[PDB]
């Protein structure tokens, strides 16, 4: 009954392995409900919850789920009943999910959910259909029940972004939530009648006699002071 | 999301301001117009599953190269979704005249749906051409009387063409 | 905005499914309680100047402090007491949104979302604007169901700060 | 360059003063002699005046200095007075017509000025600074020159 | 200032001869394109304002001969400038109606490079801008008739150059 | 002339059923909104500039 | 009108009309039946060209009608449609004359004037005449359109 | 400059320059201590100027920096500043130089042609300018203001 | 990441020599100032929420357009994070004062900072304005003598003004 549509990988970090046996500095720090926390290390695995699936601004009083919260904490729900109830979150629906198509809310529950980027634009092509056919609800469980999810993650970690960075560099990738924002430059730029409409202000003035040209001493001075 | 009574706050709000009051009696003009604007929907939902049968066969009566072997809409996989694309096509505008205002429709449905199509390699103005098949099969089916009593609804039915070539020429 | 309109939609594409009966109900029961909600944003937009300076009024004489304390969260100055005047402007400007499109949409865009992140960071104090809402919600001189469904989302914003 | 004579469209267009007034007046305009008078010589403001104002070069060697020295003694506003008030002037154009550039196809012309006149009637006539018509009008009496 | 039939009849009698075929040949391909190039001129007279606004914008609206000590900074060089992109994008339009270049050389070409020369208007800025130009003109009028508009801008382009 | 007077003399009198009623959204109770993208832009809100009127609008009598 | 100017042109040559002048004067007389046809078709829709035209304009330029635009109020939007009437027929004058000659002296020559010494954007009210195109040129044919949306152009074209 | 001028006007005359030019000349380098320190002001008040400037041009036009406003957006902002440091910058010449004649040939002569090609509302840039004068004008005395603001509301003139 | 010692092992390392005798002295000068690093990130870590909200509103007095209806920090949902998104940058800079080394101030805070406020349509120029309404306050108390010996810290109080100067020329 209208299987997938079958799309092709890339080149990524984190579908090979990285040889790291004792990791020293740039973990992600896995908090998970197999370890015993306390309760007040519950509550560094909620906000770890809440800062990997909305972002660091959507953590606000009205933002969180109080009910959903308590669940945790009593044992009864996992964490992957936990990240499942964040997408169905009210909260997630009218700030993430009202101000971007399909085939962007595919490059948020790929990035944020399963850890790695997108593949290539056909798999945003290819996961489209399940938000506009069965729904939100049935799209989470189909992306949380794939061997990606349970074979890093499993039914008890708060999920992270896997290999952003290279052991022996110190620059690496970009983080998701600088990756995608809330919303995109394509819709932005077609409400600026009603929403979005606010002209910027002024910049500090530079005189325009103080640019450099080429063949300038002044276009060197960011690469001597790295010398 | 917005209805047809959010797209009047938002620009006020962007603004500032309240509601004028011509401001709602033009909102007030909605609701005296309420069982007209939904008992529209309630035929277009009603016989669904009507318009989608006979669009999709009478588009095969125009254009039979779809269906050729080596065609885009040969396969049964492919044929399978063809008639899917125009079950969601048909389910967001009548989302759009429960509303008002076509904002529901393209931010779900129409924006960013040319660049799908030629990366996918369907055929773009010949699926505009099955919106089409689709308007008039519920244009005739909206001005169609069965248990209503009768009165001019000319106006209504104008917009309910409005968003059927609104998304016509957002897939060409 | 969470409308009964949008809130109809919402159910139908998160099944997927068309729009039945089992909405058009919904959309049915916002048109016989717009025609007592539009009555009662028109007359609190006619009368919006004397129940916004009433309503400052009421906050300066329950808390003198405010009005002669010095620092920035005060309304003691000049730019205090414009500042003042305009979040009560902001107050029911957000009352006669949610009475138009007929449920709490814009103020849980506008006003509740974030509150006590910028109530705490500007030490403003929550029981200024209840009082602010307590001169609104019984002498804005309505009277009926007009006066019940200005009597929910006055009642709504206070229970946000309260 | 969005440039105006309101008061000289104003009095050519109710016919208060003639197309001549109009184009006198518009020679004794400063944006005119900031244009076609200061950057130039007055050998070569000479020559520039005939191809505006008559609408032709320089013919001869003694029409050179007669309107030389009228340059010479009164400027700007003594030169374009002393060529709206000639004859040649009124024969072809009298208080109501444009005057034209009198090409190769319009008139018989002369033998003696035929490659200035063809030069005086392009766009590059205003960059020849240096005056083309009295050095032609006086080597045609003088001996070959050392080049 | 010939255009393709007065071309083809002036090679037709500097022989002393009739339009024999091969006169007429030629005569019949202009006519097939008369079609063509009135609203190829049609629209670029419409457009005229945008055309030009679109080539400089796109060339040379932000290279630092619109900054100070550049070509064309100050407001009667700039104002210079549109002016002097007019006559290339209107003399154009001539030659492609004329179907013949022979009115650009007559009364543009001709002493343009060695003007632009005398006041250093700079030769290179100058043709890309007509490229540019020619590059938006082939928007309006389609793909053969930018052909024939295009033939021409690169006319000028190459005599200027 | 005197039967043509006051109707078809005006010009603009034809656009005042419609320009009336496109000009009747989204109106300002206090002072100081219309703020267009955040800056101030404000208001009049007496009864002749809720009209557009100046002072060269009544002085045309 | 495309037959006062071929004459005055003519009339400044000294000479008579070519017959590059005079069959076009013919051409022209001749497609004056299909002329007075498109006119018709304006000339009792400027209720929805006018407001309709006016519709896209606000949703486009929020800022003329908004608090301290120049058509603020009950007052100045009606005059803000006003002119959009005029402009709608003075097109229908240069559809029946074959030429923008009625346009060109009427409200076009030294329109920035005008305009800029009344305060108003002349900017803006050249984008309302683009949107009384759109709405011309819906309600004719491809070959009209081609009219119709053409004398717009140049009105909008000499308004900037 | 009234140096050049002066003697523009009397070479096209033929003659030298009278009393009435040689007493204003004269008149004019003694006034040459007090220009350069008035030029000297707007100097280096630049940054607050311009800066303050755009502050209350914005507040008057938020048109043309809203979403479709000619200087919508981070970049055009920046070079809508920029043009005001350029006018900032002429009317320090024409300043010292005595006249507007530096203001005339640059960012005068074919203004309109220049930013009604850029699609700028020449009448925004105008305001601008006028609100430049007031910051200017606010930094110096009433002699002082009588000129700052002398040589603005002649490029205000100039500039519609 | 790295810290101000792990910039100099790991460039001889690249190089792939023993660390020099006369570069050990530059590294135990480090540590002699160990002591008065660590209040300067202790004056700074503790009066944080009030050097955010005291520049916040020194930067809504000067532009008064982004907390204006229909401005960009209007309401309550984006005030909250604007005043988060000063707190962020301020905790980078302490955590690269900290280090020595600004390797986690352009990683995980400033790796595309600038890219997302065009996609968000923030303007970049106010925030590079209200990191220097911060940069003011922050060197101003970690100049204040109370409950710390005397002496001589102007080469670390540059260092510090060093890291604001950097994440405003990284959103501009
Ligand atoms: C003799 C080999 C040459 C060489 C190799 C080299 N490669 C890397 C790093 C990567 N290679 C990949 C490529 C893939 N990874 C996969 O999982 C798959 C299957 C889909 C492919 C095709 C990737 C992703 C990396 C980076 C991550 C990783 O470390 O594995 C490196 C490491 C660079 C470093 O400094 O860490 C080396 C050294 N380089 C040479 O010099 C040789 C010529
Ligand atoms: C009469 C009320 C009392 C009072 C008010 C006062 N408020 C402020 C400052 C702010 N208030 C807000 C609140 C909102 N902004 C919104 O956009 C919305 C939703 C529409 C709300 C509820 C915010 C963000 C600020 C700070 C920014 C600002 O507007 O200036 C102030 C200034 C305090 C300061 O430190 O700047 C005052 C004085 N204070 C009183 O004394 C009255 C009792
Ligand atoms: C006074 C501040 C100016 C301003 C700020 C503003 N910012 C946002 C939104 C975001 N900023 C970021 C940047 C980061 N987020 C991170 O988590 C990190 C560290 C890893 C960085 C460097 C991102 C991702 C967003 C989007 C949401 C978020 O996470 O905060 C917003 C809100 C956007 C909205 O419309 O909701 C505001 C208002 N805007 C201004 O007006 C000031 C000039
Ligand atoms: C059928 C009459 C026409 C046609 C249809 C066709 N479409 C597809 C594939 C896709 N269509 C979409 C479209 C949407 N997805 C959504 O979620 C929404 C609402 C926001 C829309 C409008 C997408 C994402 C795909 C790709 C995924 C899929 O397989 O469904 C195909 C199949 C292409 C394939 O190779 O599988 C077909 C055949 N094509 C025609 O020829 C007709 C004109
Ligand atoms: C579940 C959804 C739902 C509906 C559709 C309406 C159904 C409905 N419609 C009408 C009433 C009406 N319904 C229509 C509508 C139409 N008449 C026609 O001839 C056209 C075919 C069609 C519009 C396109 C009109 C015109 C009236 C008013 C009858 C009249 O004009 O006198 C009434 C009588 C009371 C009332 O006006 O509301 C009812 C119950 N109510 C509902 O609860
Ligand atoms: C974990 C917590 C922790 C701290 C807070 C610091 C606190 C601290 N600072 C100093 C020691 C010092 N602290 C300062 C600091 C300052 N003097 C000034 O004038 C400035 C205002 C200010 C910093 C900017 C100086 C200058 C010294 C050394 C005294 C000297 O050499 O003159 C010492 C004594 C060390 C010794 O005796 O060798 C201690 C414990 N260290 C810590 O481990
Ligand atoms: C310097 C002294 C001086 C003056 C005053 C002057 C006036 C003058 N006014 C004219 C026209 C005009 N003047 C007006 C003026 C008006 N219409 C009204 O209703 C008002 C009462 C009035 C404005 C106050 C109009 C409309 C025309 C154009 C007439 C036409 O086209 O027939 C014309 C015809 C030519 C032209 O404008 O180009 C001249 C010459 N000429 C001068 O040399
Ligand atoms: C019809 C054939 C024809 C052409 C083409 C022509 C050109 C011509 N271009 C000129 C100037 C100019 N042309 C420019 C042009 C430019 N600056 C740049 O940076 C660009 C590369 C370029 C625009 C594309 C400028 C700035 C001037 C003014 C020069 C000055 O004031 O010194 C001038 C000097 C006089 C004047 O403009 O009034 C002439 C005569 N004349 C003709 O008869
Ligand atoms: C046939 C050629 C022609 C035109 C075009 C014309 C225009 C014209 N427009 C006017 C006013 C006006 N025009 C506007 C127009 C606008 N406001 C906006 O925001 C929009 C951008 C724009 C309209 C689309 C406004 C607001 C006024 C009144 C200005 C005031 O009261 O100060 C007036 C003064 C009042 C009057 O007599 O009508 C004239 C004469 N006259 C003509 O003969
Ligand atoms: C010294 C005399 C002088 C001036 C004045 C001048 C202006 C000038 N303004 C420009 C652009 C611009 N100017 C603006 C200006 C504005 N936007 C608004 O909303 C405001 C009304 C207005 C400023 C107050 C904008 C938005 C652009 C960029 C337009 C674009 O990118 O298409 C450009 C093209 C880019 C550049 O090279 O800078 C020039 C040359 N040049 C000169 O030599």
């Amino acid at each position: 009954s209208i299987p997938i549509l079958k799309y092709s990988l890339s080149t990524q970090n984190q579908r090979v392995e990285s040889f790291e046996v004792n990791p020293g500095d740039e973990q992600y720090r896995i908090y998970s409900t197999d370890s015993l926390p306390s309760s007040s290390e519950v509550d560094q695995i909620i906000w770890a919850a809440y800062r990997q699936i909305f972002s660091e601004h959507q953590i606000l009083k009205s933002t969180k789920q109080p009910f959903l919260e308590s669940q945790l904490r009593f044992n009864q729900i996992s964490i992957k009943d936990f990240i499942k109830g964040l997408v169905l979150s009210a909260p997630f629906r009218d700030l993430n999910y009202n101000v971007n198509n399909n085939y962007r809310f595919v490059e948020i529950c790929v990035q944020r959910v399963l850890g790695r980027d997108i593949y290539n634009e056909r798999e945003k092509i290819a996961w489209s259909i399940i938000i506009a056919t069965q729904g939100l609800e049935g799209f989470i469980d189909t992306l949380l029940n794939t061997q990606e999810y349970l074979s890093n993650f499993g039914d008890s970690i708060v999920p992270f972004q896997r290999r952003r960075i290279i052991p022996q560099r110190s620059k690496g990738e970009m983080p998701f939530n600088l990756k995608t924002p809330r919303y995109g430059i394509e819709f932005r730029s077609k409400l600026a009648a009603t929403q979005f409409s606010w002209a910027s202000p002024i910049r500090r003035f530079r005189p325009q006699e103080q640019q450099p040209k080429a063949g300038d001493p002044a276009l060197f001075l960011n690469m001597v002071q790295e010398m | 999301m917005l209805d047809a009574f959010a797209k009047v706050v938002a620009q006020a709000d962007a603004r500032g301001e309240f509601l004028s009051n011509t401001q709602i009696d033009a909102l007030s003009k909605m609701v005296k117009e309420g069982n007209q604007r939904l008992d529209i929907v309630n035929k277009v939902t009603s016989n669904a599953s009507a318009i989608v049968t006979n669009s999709a066969r009478a588009l095969f009566a125009e254009q039979p190269q779809l269906i050729q072997p080596g065609g885009n809409a040969y396969t049964s996989r492919r044929m399978a979704a063809c008639l899917r694309d125009m079950e969601i096509v048909l389910r967001y505008v009548s989302y759009a005249m429960i509303a008002g205002d076509s904002s529901v429709l393209d931010d779900r449905c129409l924006n960013g749906l040319r660049e799908t199509y030629q990366a996918l390699g369907t055929p773009g103005s010949s699926v505009a051409v099955a919106i089409q098949k689709m308007k008039d099969a519920s244009v005739a089916l909206a001005n169609d009387t069965t248990g209503t009593p009768i009165g001019d609804c000319s106006s209504l039915v104008a917009e309910l063409a409005g968003y059927f070539d609104r998304a016509a020429v957002s897939v060409v | 905005m969470k409308t009964p309109i949008t809130e109809a939609i919402a159910t139908a594409d998160n099944q997927g499914r068309f729009l039945s009966n089992t909405e058009l109900q919904a959309v049915n029961g916002r048109y016989q309680r717009a025609t007592a909600s539009l009555t009662a944003a028109k007359a609190l937009t006619g009368s919006a100047q004397r129940l916004i300076t009433g309503a400052a009024q009421a906050v300066y004489n329950k808390f003198p402090y405010t009005t002669q304390m010095p620092g920035p969260a005060y309304a003691s100055s000049a730019i205090g007491k414009a500042k003042c005047a305009r979040d009560i402007g902001y107050y029911l400007r957000m009352v006669t949104y949610c009475l138009v499109v007929g449920g709490t949409g814009p103020m849980d865009e506008y006003l509740v979302a974030g509150l006590e992140e910028i109530n705490r960071s500007f030490d403003l104090s929550p029981s200024w604007y209840i009082e602010a809402l307590q001169y609104i919600k019984n002498s804005h001189g309505l009277s009926g169901q007009v006066a019940n469904e200005a009597n929910a989302y006055i009642d709504y914003a206070i229970n946000t700060l309260s | 360059y969005g440039f105006s004579f309101s008061v000289l469209e104003s009095q050519v267009k109710n016919g208060q003063i003639s197309i001549k007034e109009f184009v006198r007046s518009l020679g004794k305009s400063s944006v005119y002699q900031k244009q076609f008078y200061q950057p130039y010589v007055n050998s070569r403001v000479v020559e520039l005046a005939f191809r505006h104002f008559l609408g032709r070069n320089l013919s001869s060697l003694a029409e050179f200095q007669k309107f030389f020295a009228i340059l010479s003694k009164k400027g700007l506003t003594g030169l374009v007075d002393s060529l709206i008030n000639s004859r040649e002037y009124s024969d072809y154009f009298n208080e109501e017509t444009v005057p034209y550039i009198r090409g190769f196809g319009e008139e018989p012309q002369e033998c003696r000025n035929w490659g200035t006149q063809i030069d005086l009637f392009q766009y590059s006539a205003p960059f020849r600074k240096v005056p083309q018509s009295i050095t032609l009008f006086s080597d045609y009496l003088k001996a070959l020159p050392d080049q | 200032m010939q255009d393709a039939i007065t071309s083809v009849i002036n090679a037709a009698d500097v022989q002393g001869k009739y339009l024999d075929a091969n006169s007429v040949e030629k005569l019949r391909g202009y006519f097939q394109t008369g079609e063509l190039r009135v609203r190829a001129a049609a629209t670029i007279a419409a457009n005229a304002a945008t055309i030009i606004k679109e080539a400089v914008a796109k060339s040379l609206l932000y290279s630092d001969i619109t900054r100070p000590g550049g070509n064309m900074y100050t407001t009667r060089r700039y104002a210079a400038c549109i002016r002097d992109l007019d006559y290339y994008l209107r003399y154009a339009t001539y030659g492609m109606l004329a179907g013949d270049p022979s009115i650009l050389d007559e009364r543009v070409l001709n002493g343009l490079k060695e003007t632009y020369n005398s006041l250093g208007v700079p030769i290179g800025a100058t043709i890309q801008a007509i490229q540019a130009m020619k590059e938006v003109t082939g928007s309006l009028v389609g793909s053969d008739a930018g052909k024939e508009m295009g033939l021409y801008f690169d006319y000028i382009c190459s005599g200027l150059s | 002339a005197v039967k043509q007077s006051a109707a078809a003399k005006d010009t603009v009198e034809t656009w005042r059923a419609a320009a009336k009623e496109m000009a009747a959204m989204r109106g300002i109770s206090p002072m100081g909104e219309a703020y267009f993208g955040g800056i101030a832009q404000k208001v009049d809100n007496g009864a002749l500039a809720q009209l557009g009127n100046k002072a060269s609008s009544y002085k045309k009598y | 009108s495309i037959v006062t100017k071929s004459i005055v042109n003519a009339d400044a040559e000294a000479r008579y009309l070519s017959p590059g002048e005079l069959d076009r004067i013919k051409s022209f007389v001749l497609s004056g039946q299909r002329r007075l046809r498109i006119a018709q078709t304006l000339t009792e829709n400027r209720e929805r060209i006018v407001k309709q035209g006016g519709q896209q304009l606000f949703q486009r330029r929020p800022d003329v009608v908004s608090p301290g635009g120049n058509a603020y109020g009950e007052e100045m939007t009606a005059t803000c449609l006003r002119d959009l009437d005029y402009y709608l027929r003075l097109v229908t004058y240069g559809i029946i004359a074959g030429d923008v000659t009625p346009i060109e002296e009427i409200g076009l020559v030294g329109v920035k004037e005008m305009y800029s010494a009344l305060g108003t954007p002349i900017s803006g009210v050249a984008e309302g005449i683009r949107c009384m195109k759109d709405v011309a040129c819906s309600l004719l044919s491809g070959e009209d359109a081609a009219e119709v949306g053409f004398y717009f152009d140049y009105t909008l074209a000499a308004m900037q």
